[PDB]
């Protein structure tokens, strides 16, 4: 593999990439925040094979999070072979122990909606191992379901983590603190106003005029949003996704395409993000159409 | 028998809770007021999400759910009959902070005296929230609230249903309810004022630095050290600035709303404390006594005992803004 | 296409936009066919009228993870690891690509949708279905076995949008579903054919929809308290009247105390003289 | 090994080493409350080696409570055999066993994230006996799962346990008003003023004037931080774990690097903490930026 | 088992442990309901043998409650052998036994930290057989996991029953019902206004002022606590033991012991109770420590 | 049968008609209103045949769930087996028997979870969804062999009271599938007055009680909030004691009065004893 087949494609810019490749060399621990549909979850499967610089999956782990989940399923617990009980390692720790196999290779997990999931019960152990400075066997710990102190787990050198956090809801955010400190904080933007973003339009055979109208108009929209922060913050702003897909056909970007997409996806969310303001809805949706 | 229009008493409430639009409300009385933000603030809330605290549940299930308690399964036999006791992590929002509004909603409903608008909205509301749990309202449940995990939006919305809660009267029905004549009573009013004033001061003068500080008598007695027998002295503030220092003492009187003889005995608290407190930087030493009347302002400036004595007035019920602007220019002149 | 009360562009709207999108929310009011537009319409898209491929599902607060995908639940010798049926609907339909195979989830507000598609809210999506974005589950006892969606999977979603939670607001899942208003249809000639071509008097059918319009368009005031998507549905007229007994103003008469009084009082709670007001202008 | 071995990195005056050290022998059950990134972790495997005098690990055990941690993980519990349970010394009755092996090298037991687990559970019966007068056989307790045959379970005098509770997680605080007697607790300042941290950045090609700089405002910061107890507490306030690492490579400290951290992690870290104003975090930012 | 071992050391008035005599031997359900640090836990090893007039381990015991104390310990169960479960005696069954033996000796049974648990969880049917006055054979019940009718259990009357309970908790606040019917509630004061603990220090080389002056601040500070009833109650207040420990050296207490005492146990005792006005913090610590 | 029901005939009528159509319904009154006794009336009168092994009877309570109602696995000797439920058992009889209308009576409904219990079945018992068409393997019918379908011929009756002000809005679960019914007490009915004068009662006794309870009838839902129209008594009280054997009287009525009226008096107001004694005083004479 290579760095520039992902960058074709991917609208964020090289600054970021390179800020982000940066901190996950030294912390092994980070977090992508930013609005639903920038592509969190499509860069974070190129940037493994990107650190790695080869493109191996088997070095991957990639799963969601959610309420369903707990320490017994990551890490240990007992579950039931059959008539007989059993400790089954849960999905980390066997992924350690494979990245333990070949130090030398990065071994990259990926974890999409982390924030979902009560984070503190499920890292636990895990929560103080994982940062950069203790990693390794000096600060082996035994576990909870460990039949002795000598069974310990030590995270690799190798490892290196990944968080996703979608940032519309303030209800499930980190606000542990101190899990806050293992991870570093990356923002994402949605890039409307980026050259490849407008590059894989023109690609496919869309108008510049109409391009930078569109541009203009959510970039003003998106700082509209970030405006009211105590309402809703930056972070809830629109991505570029709504318009990304839906063109493999060959359907070329009309005005009318964009008009239908906004009927049908954007209107009811502008809808919903104002909620007392009916003309508000009405100014925007048509400062779109006009 | 005059008061402070009542609107304006709401911004004084938000200063002392430490934190929109009430020209819309065409209702006078305070519980039209109250209950349209927190009817309000709820929905911003309900925008961004509500809080939602992991819960564990540990229950007798069929099959594995989160965590299994080998001990309660075994000793309970529930293996035969094919359950087990597990502990699992449920997300819910029936915590302390979200049931604490739901059952406030009924009492606001219950109101007697209340605007017919607010009531059906809310009414809307306490459906809307079919989880939650109703309960009994105390400030034993706000007290254990105190913890404040909740966001900075949640603790000021809190805030108003202690108001509430602790001023409600029952009426004319046993079921309904009927809000307190709080403007009437001085001293929780003098209480607003002091609070209102010391959150105030934090914010608008940050060119100064602005602490409560206790202090302690000059005296001593063979008898005792302690001197519990003396009374208790703390400033209501001190506003300590590098060029000077200054102690306000204030409070709300009714008799200074009639524009005559004056209610300035809080003037004998005022003196002790300059003379107890002792700068060490020695700049200077100044007192300020401020009181709320309705028609109008009037400040004046003395030279006591070798220390210079602000007496002033603010007049509420003109405006805000103009409020705002009068305990800015207030301070300034003093301060120096 | 011959019995349908909604228009035939939204119709087109959706077959379009579900062939692309691959998910869809369909919201609206109680009594507007939901059930019946899909299983409908899930026909159209297989292009034969065939049952086992299509699954339908009605969501409650108590569903979970356990009952959808995967879980822990006993055999007679003792507890193993029981797929559930979207697992077991998804392998199915992978085992034969070709084909449209269809899954309808109804009463889905109800349920913490989060919670329950857990893995598959990220999967779900039309681009990431293929063994590429497959992952292992949370159940999964090996990292190496895994679960991805096939393409020819097409999920619907059908939403009641009178009762509104206050409790979790999901904009992410929105990205996943292409949003789709119904309205109840009784403008529509195809609802008034119905009845015309069940002996209706001319008058009788357009004298219903002024008296329906008047008070939908009234729930639809205050979009505050109430929307469109609170406004009453039709469906209540389509059934009862297949026995035999063609429409009357008594027949009207009967539905008006029997089915939507209630829901008056559910809307127009505490305040009876609206409910009376409204009951009777339909009555007279 | 001695005093001087350990304190030659560590940031803290050596004016709490000994009086930690003070509390600990006379009450031999202590708590280290303070906000992540102040050394906790990292004080702790040193302070083990002063007490034994020795770097020696047999005697220290260290483990963290996860919030799932319970009193059959900790002390005895049932655990499926081949076809049928049985039970299982848990670790600390492990530990103790063998800290009464010799009574007179002493053994330590340190317990990350006290605070989340709740301890009333985890502990049971040992919530009292952990304490230093009630130890030894005179106070001999059974256990809830000994046999039937009097079998019972007490403190060594030598051991001593250590608790490690962060003060960001204000709903995770110990209300354990009856556990909180047996422990005595130590708060540990952010160290930004102290000259054992402006050394460290020194004699790691830093200049005074960035380093003075540095300290000046983040003290500035914490007072502001320390200001509030509504939301943000004294607890809060900044760590110092932040710039100790990340160096390593020859890295010198400059407003390169500076800039970088506060991008990237005290950036999201202030508006996640303050989340009413951006003048408030757009302010501090520029302050430590500028 | 002379009184002036038991009682000369005490700080309690010798009134209310003769009043605690005598409802012990009239009710023979008493629970002790204070603050932690006031020795509940340290009168009671010694009241034991008050009533035995003895120093005897077998006719005295002691535990403490927790939540995953229960029935099947507590009185009766089953317990897994490699497959198959076998019934176990429990320890109130086993201990009563011993006393039905000697119906004269007087034994007694001691329960700390009960609120915890449940009483009806553990205790259930036999709470019928506890209560003093349907005590005997006459009462005699079959046991929910008695093999037939014929094996029964009854309470003889010599056991006494001792429950320690601490008033720190806001849990507590909502007693529970099977207590209040069937225990005696005595309260513990803080004593620090006692001869016998201010003497305990003039013993110990401490100057009369000094002393003297403590305990009006104790004195006054304990009054200030009780007059909250909202978030801490009169239970809440300080204990006596906090002092008592730490002068086993034989070094003198003065400001520099006491102090070290305020910042380390009472200060952030302090900052948990006053967490609405850290201020009033500032006023106490600074009072004290003057 | 109808001339020994007390309701309105045409409330009897209107029911038949809903049920037949709707095949799902749920009675809300007062207690004490013969509900129990009236569905049963009711169901041998629309199967027509007074069987009692069609109907069956169900009440429910909090922990009642879906192992008790549907399918569950109970202990064997050794080892464990599915255990078919009455709902499951129940429905495979009348399977047999298509034509046959099958009853199901479920008292106090409304305190259980619907969907806990009922679960996936929840959606098939709605009349439209009925017969194999819509069958699904149920969550412990490890096998695809066999699904559990409703049949047309299945009617559900749910018993609920109106009695409790402690209850809240009804689940929508319910609002959804049942058609709600408010039972009359029928105080004023004269099937219930020939009920009282077949059994040689005076028709001025027979009159002034019937005035007598409407006066406290509407008292007790005049109240807006606590104490509603579902609240007022039923006549369930009064029958049992006269057709035994003992004429009516009005000492028979002050017994009554004292026994049940008295203390469920005490019960709705629960804050003035003069209300209630001035009421109790008023019934007496
Ligand atoms: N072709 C192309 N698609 C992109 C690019 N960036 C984002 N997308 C598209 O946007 C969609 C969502 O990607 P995703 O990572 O899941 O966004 P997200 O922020 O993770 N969303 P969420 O947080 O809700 O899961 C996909 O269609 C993805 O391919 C891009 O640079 N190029
Ligand atoms: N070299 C050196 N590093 C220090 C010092 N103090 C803290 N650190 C570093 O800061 C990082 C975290 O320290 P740590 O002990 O884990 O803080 P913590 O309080 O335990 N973390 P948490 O509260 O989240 O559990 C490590 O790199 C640690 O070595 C110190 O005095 N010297
Ligand atoms: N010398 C002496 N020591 C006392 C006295 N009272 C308490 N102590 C000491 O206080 C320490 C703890 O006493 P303890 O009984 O455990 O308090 P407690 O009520 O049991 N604590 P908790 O409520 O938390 O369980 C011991 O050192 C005990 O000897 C006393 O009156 N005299
Ligand atoms: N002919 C015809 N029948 C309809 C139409 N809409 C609904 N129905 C019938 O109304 C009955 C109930 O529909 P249902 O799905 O339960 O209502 P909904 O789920 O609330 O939308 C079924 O017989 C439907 O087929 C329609 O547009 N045309
Ligand atoms: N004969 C006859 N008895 C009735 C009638 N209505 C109620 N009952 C009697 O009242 C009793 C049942 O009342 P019910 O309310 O169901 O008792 P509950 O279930 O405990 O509330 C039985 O004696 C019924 O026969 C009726 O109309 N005719
Ligand atoms: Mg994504
Ligand atoms: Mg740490
Ligand atoms: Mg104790």
């Amino acid at each position: 593999y290579c760095l520039e087949d992902a960058l074709n494609d991917l609208f964020i810019p090289e600054t970021t990439i390179e800020t982000i490749l940066k901190r996950l060399t030294i912390k092994k621990n980070i977090i992508l925040q930013g609005p639903p549909g920038v592509g969190k979850t499509f860069v974070a499967r190129r940037l493994a094979y990107l650190l790695t610089g080869e493109k191996a999956p088997q070095r991957v782990n990639m799963v969601q999070f959610h309420q369903s989940y707990s320490y017994e399923d990551f890490i240990q617990g007992y579950r039931p072979n059959g008539v007989g009980f059993r400790r089954k390692d849960g999905i980390f720790y066997n992924f350690c122990q494979q990245a333990k196999e070949q130090p030398e290779k990065k071994y990259i997990f990926i974890i999409d909606e982390i924030n979902r999931a009560n984070l503190s019960k499920v890292f636990g152990e895990v929560m103080m191992l994982m940062e950069h400075d203790k990693r390794g066997e000096n600060w082996s710990v035994p576990l909870t379901y460990s039949e002795n102190d000598e069974e310990r787990f030590y995270v690799p050198e190798n490892v290196y983590i990944i968080g996703l956090m979608n940032t519309a809801d303030r209800s499930l955010a980190v606000v542990d603190y101190a899990l806050r400190r293992r991870f570093s904080f990356i923002d994402i933007e949605p890039g409307f106003d980026t050259p490849q973003f407008r590059n894989f339009l023109l690609n496919k055979k869309a108008e510049p005029s109409f391009v930078e109208s569109l541009c203009q108009k959510m970039n003003e929209l998106n700082q509209e949003i970030s405006k009211e922060a105590t309402i809703l913050g930056k972070g809830f702003r629109i991505g570029h996704s709504y318009f990304c897909c839906g063109l493999e056909d060959g359907t070329s970007p009309d005005t009318q395409w964009l008009n239908e997409i906004v009927m049908t996806d954007i209107a009811p969310l502008l809808e919903e993000y104002f909620f007392d303001d009916p003309y508000k809805q009405q100014k925007w949706t048509n400062k779109l159409l006009g | 028998q005059p008061v402070i229009p009542v609107r304006n008493i709401y911004y004084m409430l938000t200063y002392a809770w430490g934190y929109a639009n009430l020209e819309a409300i065409p209702g006078n009385n305070l519980l039209d007021i109250l209950g349209y933000v927190l009817n309000k603030g709820v929905l911003q809330l309900s925008r961004r999400g509500l809080e939602l605290d992991y819960n564990p549940n540990t229950e007798i299930i069929p099959g594995i759910k989160g965590r299994i308690e080998f001990a309660k399964t075994i000793r309970g036999f529930h293996l035969n009959h094919g359950k087990t006791v597990s502990t699992f992590d449920m997300l819910n929002e029936d915590t302390l902070a979200n049931r604490i509004i739901k059952s406030t909603l009924a009492i606001l409903i219950k109101h007697e005296k209340l605007n017919s608008t607010i009531r059906d909205e809310a009414r809307s509301l306490y459906r809307k929230l079919p989880g939650i749990s109703t309960l009994h309202l105390t400030p034993q449940h706000f007290s254990y609230l105190n913890g404040g995990k909740n966001t900075r939006y949640y603790k000021f919305v809190i805030s108003v249903c202690k108001f509430i809660v602790n001023n409600s009267i029952p009426g004319q029905n046993k079921g309904h309810y009927r809000f307190y004549d709080f403007e009437r009573n001085e001293k929780e009013m003098s209480l607003l004022y002091q609070k209102f004033l010391y959150e105030f001061c934090r914010r608008e003068l940050t060119s100064a630095n602005t602490t409560r500080s206790y202090l302690k008598w000059d005296a001593s007695s063979i008898s005792d050290q302690s001197l519990n027998l003396l009374p208790r002295m703390e400033t209501d503030i001190t506003i300590r600035s590098s060029e000077k220092i200054l102690i306000v003492d204030a409070k709300y009187y009714k008799s200074i709303f009639s524009r005559e003889k004056f209610h300035s005995q809080n003037l004998y608290q005022l003196m002790n404390y300059l003379w107890s407190l002792k700068p060490e930087n020695g700049e200077n030493i100044g007192g300020l006594l401020i009181y709320p009347h309705v028609d109008t302002a009037v400040k004046h400036r003395y030279k006591i005992n070798g220390f210079d004595i602000g007496l002033c007035t603010v007049n509420l019920g003109q405006e805000w803004p103009c409020i705002h602007q009068e305990l800015l220019d207030i301070f300034d002149e003093y301060l120096k």
